[PDB]
């Protein structure tokens, strides 16, 4: 509460013990003094009737205006509801830390002096963008990533959890992370897991949502997305499917390509530009990283680049177990037979296999899923391959 | 130019242009307010705006020739202390494909080069260095040309 | 418990907990309950309970914002336009002198006779007033390694003419008023911009190109005009257009309208930079990655006189960058930054900073408190080599 | 629907506030609650993708244009609450109305009712239905050919 | 569990509980070596408890047993080492230290920092618990500490090394291995820890830091530490030992700034110039050079500061009739403050007699002294201008001229002793007004000098019969200023005798409050050495006894940050009129560490909220002392609240405290607030007088002077400045009778604290040398890795800059290397040989 | 008037000179949802929706 800034070594040290012991001693003195003085005289009546004078000063029918500009000398230009603007005086009982252009102020009825400020709604974009606890699951579900989980933790979680490690070495944490891999490997899953396991305001936006239909709205959306990310203390901004907005940036293009490029430039500036970015961490996922902009994924912009490979032999078993955990199975399931094939199977493919097997068991009315059911579901899932056989091979 | 397109926004500027056309020439002739207009492009201007009753005298401003370049450099070097050695004819010959702005840049860059060197008066070498700076030519890391 | 962070860790934790508890007790004892009406703490209902709010509401009347339109005759007679209320022909108050009021400025007027009482600052877009820097970055030219000639040119464009004006008037030189910075990503353009902002003793206005793009027709031009008017207000003021390629695309109007609004914004910017009216003491930076896309009118001298090229550093510059970025790090006594600079082929200061941070994090991973030359080598292998495909 | 950040409103448009509240209720109410939701749409593409998410209405059933039997059944359903005379062969009406959809089958009933009204009888006739189909199907074909000409 | 092959291979040793016990030698060395390698091997996570340790945790009793008393050659040693490292997790007794003492003797770097830190903590604990009787058992601990310390120094844990050595109290060991790179960090950490430690250890810490600084030949830093320690023999030793004349000149500048004079032997090199720098003879010349450089030479009349035309002239006609004489006195004070130290003035210089006779009674005395205030530091030119008024038909004017001469000589030292020569005549004169002027002039001229001749001249005045209480108190004040920080037996005996000689009725006078102030100023800064004075004073009447006790105690513990003393003062506050002195003394004690200063701000706020009029009339004067010349917005708001207050005394003290807080800052916000307050108290004479004084203080000098006692990075304290501040504030304690009365010349005590804010950099031959510097708010860099920046929010100017409170300066280019690291005041700069 | 009756979105009457809530005027709830229940939906069955 506006307490002294220790600014001692800032690492556990005897100097930091001494500065802290001193604060405790002074606080003990103040507490004893206030307690004894309250016992001697309550002063509750004195504290009251000052509020009565304040209420007298601010009449009964307080009007709601809109602060427009502070002349910085306890004066302001405030706009009434009709639209008129008045040059009034900011009285002394109004908490001036709340005043900012556009705030909803309370104005005196006769003299229009600023006599208070009203709280404002809490959804610029926060309710739309924030994900709350990720409905999917905690870190338990993710299977076989391990090293990628460790990298993500070292990027986003560790700075908030143990910052002393960074402050000791004097290095600032890595700026951002980009998750790249073939479609269906777990980028969004890991992002959601860290979102639900973290203590910071987590925001998610899909790149297709930044392709607005009106000029300048994509840039405005990115500007406001990063605007309500410093307003919410520590935050993590996860721009899923960046490939939609970021691209090689070929100059010779016409149409909405120019607007997409301008949106990308605004995002670039937000990631690293003239101003300091405060305390905000950026995660990005992209099935296709080779088509991105070198300026967009340059080191100072995105430090860490995590690769998500297709599950090979045992990660596959782990996902199968995880997705069949809450599902009764007959004692004839050859999950090893299912996974043994080198079919480039993805985790999303495994999830679809499990869901379809359960669905067809339900269709047949059975009470347990069978190995033949799993095999037929897998065959149906792998039926969605397409392409040409001889071509390319 | 006016075109039949479904995109809005251009129609508002077209309406402003129509008002400007009427003001220039139309009902209620005007004989007390003249007009001067400058354009980098004339291929996009509407025919009704390039008419003979609205913009009668269309004056072309070509890129300067050698003599024009020499005169521009002299004009912008009037106020500076320039030595009596500078061959403005040589500078004009060496500054082909320049405009008046680029010649002004040549002169100011020569002055700044002199200031960097710590010289009271300019010189032909300073002018050539300024020409090189204004040309904005980049090197290809090798010069295998004979 | 934990593995042991420090012999004093438990004492620090206990003292912090006691401080928090004592703060809670003091707050409870003194009251200070939050108010939904925006009331300051009772200890700062100060002169507000009375004794200055009373003496501010009694003598200080309420003035109403208006905009002067015309001044009639030598004798004071002013036409004003009270917003959304009315228009009047009004006289001055005895406090305000006639010279203070000009045509077009905002003036407060009393509610009884509507006479002017105080001039007011011009109305400015919030989105253009927030471009002003206010608080300047802490970077300096010493933090930019590998760029000597570039920084010299940038200074003599933006810094020296402001710092030592007489040096140029004496020799009759009109120094260049604009500079363009271009090069590969991560070379230091925005870093040099921050250095200029820090060093300058004048207005620094930061403009990002994407901001000038607006939904409604004729908005980017209005923002540019307001920005340049605010700049002219100041005695001398620097404007920095980062990512100017967003709105500086080459004019290519043909058939169906394409980027016509952005082209109009660009044309307004060009007109302000150089046109009929004389530009004030306004020096203009511009940083971009693709100078090719810029239009000839904008790249013409008189708007962008100097064109500084930023390139990948040499071995010496790389050594200097390594030293700069390892300055505030916990490193061993003797690390061959020359060896590291050689071991990293052509690479940017961003890459070098990433290498330093990754070395620090390898140390933190191995649970060490001192980054080693081996850590720096591993960082180079991770950044320069493994991510070489990017 | 359509999208939650579509016109740059930041989700503050009323159309998107309604979607937000619908999604909130849908997430709030549990699966084992005997409260099912059926949403229909003639334009699947423009439908908001936030409704088809797992944990929400994800299953989807398609509807081709009705065949002969479906057309006859829809005609019966929409002609149930109308005074029809003896020996009304809605099957022959369906046959005389080939390649018609729900809107056309709905409109033919009202047109037959109006024709019976003009003749001033309280019952619809087979001839009335024949004339009704001749009118509605012909006007639909006229609209189709007008659209074709506009495309031309 | 997934990778429990680690568990299996750990069992390969765990189940083989006696694998080393088995007679086969294949399992003796290799098995324990593999276990040691595994436990010492690091991980890829910073989470907790490396896997080998988490796995060998349960196998503790058997690990002990395998050690027991087996062969002592190598098996017992290695077993003891592994036991020790494992003992970290169990966290019971000191088994780690026990087994390290009896175990393998390897290098701790091989075991890592997380273990060295645990062993260091255990060593500190065992050393603390162990009594001195067991000396021979300390030797192993001493060698362990010797091993630990260089490891921390090399691995950048200087704070840890200093902490361990301070805990075991063997801080003198540092100098033997401090090395030339970590010396700066170690010295900074020790000097920072000095403040928050008790008396028996603060001096030891300072002496160790001085030892390191002398070892590495950082003579200016060594002299700073010596001045802080108050060891004049050390100061002389350092100054004489320094064999570089330029460095000796820099140290002479620091000594002159601090008010410390060294009587140098005539044989010393460049002796006369080193004694001219210490005497501040050139200070006026440098100040005028700075004034000309900055172009602020034009005199400012009080009307320029007042700016009446801006205010809404609602009563421009028959307005409130204020005391014209009082307002003229306010104008004279404002003119003096605004034109202080410049030498030119547009009121007294052009025609001084008219302005002087415009005033009334004592106002003439104050106005005449204002001339000396203006001519400050110009002894040579002071007399040629004050002579006209030295022979006047008005005793008030002559006394004012005497005080003006004293003021002019204040802060500078000549061999001509003009102050003594002129003011020794009127010390015992029969006119009490002239006595007052001469006594105060001599005190201000020789404050902090400890001149025996002046003291013996002054002392009889206190006991002289025909001396009013005013003259007695003023003589006590002058003696205290002359002997500040000297514990003079003569002064203390005289003051005690004078206090005892008077009656209760005479001691009820407020002017008598200046005697305990004199004693406190004499004993300023000497804590625990005032028990004798308190015992002596215990025999005086109750009210004045309590007042004097509190005042002497607070003055003695001034600038110490003694939490116990602050606690006692708060008890006193929570009766008589000693509560105000208690409130003032709280700030007097907490005036040092920033932590204490801000916590005292909180306490003062609570005091104003809950308190009696006596306490409330003193809180504002405590705020000014705690933050003098530091215009903090919170403090200014607090003072503005009580400027508009029902209690007139609180209002007056709040206005003056606002002026003091803004002293020498030209703060636009403060000027606007003071103009608003003039409008508010347009019709209140006393409040308007206070407002005018506050405006003058705010514009003290022209932004070129400060009243802050501290200097040299806010670490050194100016005894003379604190004496002047205490003079003025303790006088204000009863503002109605002293300041708004017949004795307002006391305001000139601020001349003691008046010092410049400049930063003038000279060449090696004492000649101006402009250089580019970066001026910005200081940043604390203690215990931070690398060489972090030392300033924030900085801008570039040319050498002659004015430094506001909390502003550090750092040379922009490496062209010049400063002699002293503290860029402040006068700094000699040398060319850097390796510039390019 | 008790505040508990001053619910969000309720019409109130404020006096003339000083706006002072002194009544809770009747409100039009306008329930538009109690008019689309079709009960068991009789005569809507698979047999007659054949196809
Ligand atoms: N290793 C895994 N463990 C558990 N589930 C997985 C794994 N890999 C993929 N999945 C499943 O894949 C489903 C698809 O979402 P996921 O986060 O995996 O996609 P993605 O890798 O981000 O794909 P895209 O690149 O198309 O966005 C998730 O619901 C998750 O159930
Ligand atoms: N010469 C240099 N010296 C020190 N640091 C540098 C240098 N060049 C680049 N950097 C580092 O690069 C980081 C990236 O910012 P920089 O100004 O270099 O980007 P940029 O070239 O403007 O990028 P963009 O092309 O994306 O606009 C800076 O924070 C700085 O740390
Ligand atoms: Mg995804
Ligand atoms: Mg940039």
């Amino acid at each position: 509460a506006s307490k002294l800034p220790l600014v001692t070594p800032h690492t556990q040290c005897r100097l930091k013990l001494l500065k802290l012991e001193r604060i405790k001693d002074y606080l003990l003195m103040e507490e004893e003094f206030i307690r004894n003085q309250e016992q001697m005289k309550p002063l509750e009546e004195k504290q009251e009737e000052e509020r009565s004078k304040v209420d007298d000063l601010r009449g009964t029918p307080m009007s709601v205006g809109t602060l427009e500009e502070i002349i910085d000398d306890n004066h302001a230009i405030v706009s009434t509801s009709v639209g008129s603007e008045h040059y009034v005086s900011i009285l002394s009982f109004v908490d001036k830390d709340l005043l900012e252009p556009g705030c909803s102020v309370l104005l005196n009825h006769k003299v229009h002096a600023v006599i208070g400020v009203l709280m404002d709604d809490t959804d610029p974009l926060v309710t739309v963008m924030k994900v709350e606890k990720a409905p999917q699951e905690t870190y338990a579900d993710i299977g076989g990533l391990d090293n990628q989980i460790q990298e993500i933790k070292e990027s986003v979680e560790l700075p908030l959890t143990h910052p002393e490690y960074y402050e000791e070495m004097g290095i600032k944490p890595p700026k951002g992370v980009i998750l790249y891999g073939p479609p269906g490997t777990g980028k969004t899953l890991l992002a959601k897991a860290v979102a639900n396991q973290t203590s910071a305001t987590f925001l998610r936006v899909v790149g297709s949502e930044l392709i607005q239909k009106y000029l300048g709205d994509g840039p405005k959306l990115v500007r406001e997305l990063f605007r309500v990310a410093e307003e919410h203390a520590p935050s993590i901004v996860f721009i899923d499917e960046i490939d939609a907005i970021g691209t090689k940036r070929y100059d010779s293009n016409s149409g909405g390509e120019r607007e997409i490029q301008r949106t990308m430039l605004e995002l670039l500036n937000q990631l690293d530009g003239f101003d300091s970015r405060g305390d905000v961490k950026v995660i990005m996922a992209t099935n296709r990283i080779e088509t991105l902009d070198p300026a967009l994924i340059r080191p100072g912009r995105i430090d860490r680049k995590i690769e998500f490979p297709l599950p090979d032999e045992k990660t596959k078993k782990r996902i199968f177990q995880i997705h069949t955990s809450r599902m009764t199975l007959a004692d004839d399931v050859t999950l090893d037979d299912l996974i043994m094939a080198k079919d480039d199977l993805s985790g999303a493919d495994i999830k679809a296999i499990c869901t379809e097997a359960g669905l067809m068991a339900l269709r047949e009315r059975r009470m347990k899923v069978t190995n033949e059911d799993f095999k037929k579901s897998k065959e149906n899932v792998l039926y969605k391959k397409q392409e040409g056989t001889p071509e390319g091979l | 130019k006016r075109f039949d397109s479904e995109k809005a926004g251009d129609r508002e500027v077209q309406r402003t242009m129509l008002e400007l056309l009427n003001q220039l020439d139309g009902f209620q002739p005007n004989t007390q307010v003249k007009v001067i207009a400058a354009t980098n492009r004339v291929d996009i201007l509407d025919p009704a705006l390039l008419r003979s009753g609205r913009l009668d005298r269309k004056i072309e401003f070509p890129m300067p020739n050698e003599e024009a370049r020499a005169r521009i450099m002299q004009i912008h070097s009037r106020k500076m202390n320039v030595s009596p050695d500078v061959n403005y004819e040589e500078l004009a010959r060496c500054t082909d494909d320049f405009n008046g702005a680029q010649c002004k840049a040549v002169c100011v860059e020569a002055g700044m080069i002199a200031l960097r060197r710590g010289a009271t008066e300019l010189t032909h070498e300073d002018y050539m260095e300024g020409i090189l700076e204004v040309q904005a030519k980049k090197k290809a890391n090798l010069q295998y040309y004979a | 418990k934990t593995y042991g962070q420090s012999t004093y860790s438990r004492q620090i934790k206990q003292v912090e907990d006691d401080i928090q508890q004592l703060l809670k007790k003091i707050n409870e004892l003194t009251g200070i309950k939050e108010s939904d009406t925006g009331l300051a703490p009772p200890a700062l209902w100060d002169l507000a309970a009375d004794k200055q709010t009373l003496q501010s509401e009694q003598p200080l009347q309420v003035a109403r914002c208006t905009k002067i339109i015309n001044a009639d005759s030598e004798d004071p007679k002013y036409i004003i336009n009270v917003k959304q209320f009315a228009k009047f022909v009004v006289d001055l108050s005895d406090q305000v002198a006639p010279t203070d009021i000009e045509e077009g400025m905002r003036v407060g007027v009393d509610r009884n006779k509507y006479q002017i009482h105080i001039p007011l600052p011009p109305k400015i877009d919030p989105t253009v007033t927030m471009m002003q820097v206010e608080e300047k970055p802490d970077v300096t030219y010493s933090d930019v390694g590998g760029c000597k000639e570039q920084i010299e040119k940038l200074r003599e464009v933006v810094e020296t003419p402001l710092l030592h004006p007489e040096r140029f008037v004496n020799l009759g030189i009109e120094p260049p008023k604009g500079v363009l910075l271009f090069g590969p990503p991560g070379t230091g353009k925005t870093l040099c911009a921050r250095a200029v902002a820090n060093r300058t003793d004048a207005c620094f206005i930061r403009v990002i190109g994407s901001e000038l793009v607006q939904k409604y027709v004729g908005e980017g031009a209005r923002m540019v005009r307001e920005l340049f008017e605010m700049a002219r207000t100041k005695k001398a003021c620097l404007i920095f257009f980062d990512e100017i390629d967003a709105i500086g695309g080459a004019r290519f109007d043909d058939g169906a309208g394409g980027d016509n609004e952005v082209q109009r914004t660009m044309l307004e910017l060009i007109n302000q930079l150089d046109g009929f009216d004389p530009r004030g003491n306004i020096k203009v930076l511009m940083a971009t990655n693709r100078p090719d896309t810029l239009d000839p009118a904008l790249m013409r001298p008189g708007r962008l006189d100097r064109k500084i090229e930023f390139s990948l550093p040499d071995l010496e510059g790389r050594t200097h960058i390594f030293k700069i970025h390892a300055r505030s790090m916990s490193v061993e006594r003797d690390i061959r930054f020359e060896l590291l600079a050689r071991l990293c082929p052509n690479s940017t200061g961003a890459e070098i900073r990433s290498v330093c941070t990754e070395a620090g994090m390898f140390a933190i991973r191995a649970r060490r408190k001192i980054a080693t030359e081996k850590d720096f080598l591993e960082a180079v292998n991770k950044v320069i080599k493994s991510y070489a495909k990017f | 629907g359509s999208s939650r950040l579509e016109g740059g409103s930041g989700g503050d448009s009323e159309v998107q506030r309604t979607m937000l509240e619908l999604l909130n209720q849908l997430d709030g109410f549990e699966a084992t609650k005997n409260i099912k939701v059926i949403m229909a749409t003639n334009r699947i593409d423009i439908l908001d993708s936030a409704l088809l998410r797992p944990g929400r209405i994800d299953r989807k059933i398609e509807f081709p244009p009705p065949n002969e039997e479906a057309r006859l059944d829809i005609l019966k359903i929409h002609s149930r609450k109308m005074n029809l005379t003896r020996g009304i062969n809605l099957r022959k009406i369906a046959e005389l109305m080939p390649g018609a959809s729900g809107a056309e089958v709905k409109g033919v009933c009202t047109e037959a009712g109006m024709y019976a009204l003009r003749e001033r009888r309280v019952h619809v006739t087979q001839e009335d239905f024949e004339m009704a189909v001749a009118k509605v199907m012909q006007k639909d074909s006229e609209k189709n050919m007008s659209i074709k000409k506009l495309w031309k | 569990e997934l990778s429990e092959e680690d568990k299996q291979l750990q069992d390969e040793l765990e189940m083989l509980v006696e694998r080393l016990g088995e007679k086969d030698t294949s399992l003796y060395r290799p098995a324990l070596e593999e276990l040691r390698r595994q436990i010492r091997s690091s991980t890829t996570s910073m989470t907790s408890v490396p896997k080998p340790l988490k796995f060998l945790r349960p196998h503790y009793g058997k690990l002990k047993e395998i050690y027991e008393n087996m062969a002592p050659g190598e098996n017992k040693r290695f077993a003891a080492d592994i036991i020790s490292v494992l003992a970290m997790t169990m966290s019971g007794e000191r088994e780690c230290l026990k087994y390290r003492l009896v175990g393998s003797q390897e290098e701790l770097a091989s075991w890592g920092h997380e273990y060295v830190r645990h062993l260091a903590g255990e060593v500190a604990k065992e050393w603390q618990e162990l009594d001195d009787a067991e000396k021979v058992q300390r030797e192993p601990l001493l060698t362990l500490v010797k091993e630990i310390v260089p490891y921390n120094m090399a691995h950048n844990a200087e704070h840890e090394a200093c902490d361990l050595l301070m805990e075991i109290e063997q801080v003198d060991m540092l100098e033997k291995d401090i090395d030339e790179n970590a010396y700066a960090k170690v010295c900074l950490y020790l000097t920072s820890c000095v403040n928050y430690v008790p008396e028996p250890e603060n001096s030891a810490l300072l002496r160790c830091a001085l030892g390191v600084f002398r070892k590495f030949s950082r003579f200016p830093e060594a002299l700073r530490l010596a001045l802080m320690l108050n060891d004049m023999e050390l100061v002389e030793d350092i100054f004489t030992s320094c064999k570089d004349v330029v460095v000796q000149k820099q140290m002479a500048f620091m000594l002159g700034r601090h008010g410390v004079f060294l009587e140098l032997s005539e044989d010393v090199e460049e002796y006369e110039d080193l004694t001219e720098i210490m005497s501040n003879v050139q200070l006026n010349s440098n100040f005028l050079a700075l004034a000309r450089e900055l172009d602020i030479m034009e005199p400012k009349v009080p009307d320029d500061i007042y700016k009446t035309h801006l205010e809404n002239n609602r009563f421009g006609g028959s307005g409130s009739q204020v005391d014209s004489a009082r307002m003229n006195l306010a104008s004279s004070f404002v003119n003096g403050f605004v034109n202080a130290a410049f030498g030119q003035d547009k009121l007294l210089t052009d025609d001084g007699n008219k302005w002087l006779y415009k005033n009334k009674d004592h106002g003439m005395l104050s106005a005449a002294a204002s001339l000396g205030m203006i001519l400050l530091w110009d002894v040579d030119g002071g007399l040629t201008q004050i002579d006209k008024y030295l022979y006047s038909s008005e005793d008030y004017i002559k006394s004012g001229a005497l005080l003006a001469c004293g003021i002019v000589n204040s802060g500078v030292r000549n061999e001509c002793d003009p102050a003594l020569a002129l003011l020794s005549d009127y010390v015992l004169h029969n006119s009490n007004t002239m006595r007052l002027g001469s006594i105060f002039g001599l005190g201000l001229a020789y404050a902090g000098s400890n001149r025996e001749d002046v003291l013996t001249l002054l002392l009889p005045v206190m006991g002289d019969s025909k001396s009013s209480m005013e003259v007695a108190g003023v003589t006590a004040l002058a003696c205290g200023m002359i002997a500040v920080g000297s514990c003079n037996g003569d002064v203390t005996s005289t003051i005690l005798q004078t206090i005892m000689e008077k009656s209760e009725t005479e001691l009820k006078d407020t002017y008598a409050r200046w005697l305990p102030l004199g004693l406190g100023l004499n004993h300023l800064g000497k804590g625990e050495a005032i028990e004798a004075i308190l015992a002596a004073l215990e025999v005086v009447s109750e009210p004045f006894r309590s007042f004097a006790n509190t005042l002497v105690d607070v003055c003695a513990y001034a600038g110490s940050g003694n939490v116990l003393k602050v606690q006692q003062l708060l008890h006193i506050c929570s009766m008589g009129a000693h509560q105000g002195v208690a409130v003032l003394g709280i700030a007097l004690i907490a005036m040092g560490e920033e932590i204490g200063a801000e916590m005292a701000l909180r306490t003062f706020g609570h005091l104003l909220r809950y308190g009696e009029p006596t306490l409330r009339r003193a809180v504002p004067l405590a705020l000014a002392l705690i933050s003098v010349s530091n215009p903090r917005l919170n403090i200014l708001d607090t003072l503005s609240k009580f400027s508009h207050d029902a209690d007139p005394e609180v209002s007056y003290n709040s206005i003056f405290a606002m002026g003091m807080v803004g002293s020498g800052t030209n703060n636009a916000r403060l000027a606007a607030m003071l103009r608003q307050l003039a409008q508010y108290h347009a019709k209140d004479p006393n409040n308007l007088f206070m407002v005018r004084l506050a405006q003058g203080l705010t514009h003290l000098g022209k932004g070129t002077l400060t009243l802050c006692p501290y200097h040299s990075d806010r670490q050194l304290m100016s005894q003379v400045a604190v004496a002047g501040l205490l003079t003025v504030l303790v006088s204000f304690l009863d503002v109605r009778n002293i300041i708004l009365g017949k004795s307002h010349y006391v305001l000139y005590g601020l001349v003691a604290a008046m010092q410049p804010r400049m930063l003038v950099t000279f060449d090696e031959e004492l000649r101006p040398l402009p250089v580019s510097v970066r001026v910005g708010q200081a940043v604390d860099v203690v215990g931070q890795a690398g060489k972090p920046k030392t300033i924030t929010g900085f801008q570039t100017h040319t050498t002659p800059v004015l430094l506001a409170h909390g502003e550090r300066a750092e040379l922009a280019t490496e062209e010049f290397l400063p002699v002293t690291p503290i860029l402040e005041g006068f700094v000699i700069l040398r060319k850097n040989p390796n510039y390019d | 008037i008790d505040i508990n009756d001053v619910t969000p979105n309720c019409r109130v009457a404020l006096r003339n000179d000083s706006y002072t809530l002194h009544k809770i005027l009747p409100n039009k709830v306008d329930p538009l949802v109690s008019l689309m229940m079709v009960e068991k939906v009789p005569d809507s069955t698979y047999e007659m929706i054949g196809g």
